[PDB]
């Protein structure tokens, strides 16, 4: 839901 | 041991935030000096020159600097992931929670900082090379003329506290890690690591501020204001979304708000 999200957290 | 954890959160706080209070003071005291945004004519002239691409065409000036306010917003968000990942602890959470605290963190965050940029008269914009007066955003067309103003007047306050960085950088990881979001797995190792961080902010206090013995629970206060402030902003950006069709929101600030609040 927040694919933005967890790719910047990678 | 707590001084090393506050050095660390000093050092990712220096590392990854493209603006600091120092570096705002530097500026805002008077190379590269900022132009001064206080009326129609000085937007339209600083939008050529600081973001050329986004007028080389054109949508009313309040929609512009609304698109402004979100690219900043997207940039901060982006800055507070990563700043997050240096934060001891942060890492070895799931990603779900650590998307969670994220989600509900970056606003309060972001209202939290922006104060470093702000005073009585206006703000710093485009990495330090605009200065938006407060005035000209109260004069623009509603609802566009909401949108800063709260967010100046906890600023005013918050400034009268006369943190440093140090200090600032130990409060927003306290904002970040906080155990009572909506929709967290494991609340209880989430807790623990706030307990820990708001441990080492509290020591970090009594040694940096020994003047202001309410100082913590300023800060605990100011926590709890800023939630509510993004709930407001929060609804304020649906008005926003619904009513202004030349408004669109970029997705990264779209997941963000949905199911928030
Ligand atoms: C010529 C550039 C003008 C830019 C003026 C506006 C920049 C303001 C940046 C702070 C915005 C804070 C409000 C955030 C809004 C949001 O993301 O929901």
């Amino acid at each position: 839901r927040h694919k933005i999200l967890h790719r910047l957290l990678q | 041991d707590l001084k090393s954890l506050a050095k660390r959160i000093y050092e990712a706080y220096l590392k990854n935030f493209n603006m600091n209070k120092v570096k705002a003071r530097v500026i805002l005291s008077g190379n590269n000096p900022p132009f001064v945004i206080h009326d129609m004519e000085t937007l339209c002239m600083a939008e050529k020159t600081l973001v050329a691409k986004l007028v080389a065409n054109n949508k009313e000036a309040e929609v512009r600097i609304f698109h402004c306010c979100q690219c900043t917003s997207v940039e901060t968000v982006t800055e507070l992931t990563e700043f997050a990942k240096a934060i001891p602890g942060f890492a070895n959470l799931d990603l779900n929670d650590q998307v969670t605290l994220l989600k509900y963190g970056v606003y309060e965050a972001i209202f939290a900082m922006l104060s470093s940029v702000m005073n009585k008269d206006g703000m710093l914009v485009a990495y330090g090379n605009g200065f938006i007066t407060r005035e000209f955003l109260k004069s623009l067309r509603k609802p566009f003329c909401d949108i800063m103003e709260p967010k100046f007047d906890f600023a005013m306050k918050f400034n009268a506290l006369e943190l440093d960085d140090s200090d600032i950088s130990l409060f927003v990881a306290a904002i970040i890690c906080c155990g009572d979001r909506p929709g967290l797995l494991n609340v209880g190792h989430i807790e623990k690591m706030q307990e820990g961080i708001v441990h080492v902010l509290r020591l970090h206090l009594q040694s940096n501020h020994p003047d202001d013995i309410f100082l913590f629970p300023k800060l605990l206060q100011k926590m709890a204001d800023l939630r509510q402030l993004v709930t407001e902003h929060a609804q304020l950006v649906q008005i926003i979304k619904k009513t202004e069709s030349d408004a669109a929101l970029h997705p990264l600030l779209q997941e963000i708000y949905r199911d928030m609040y």
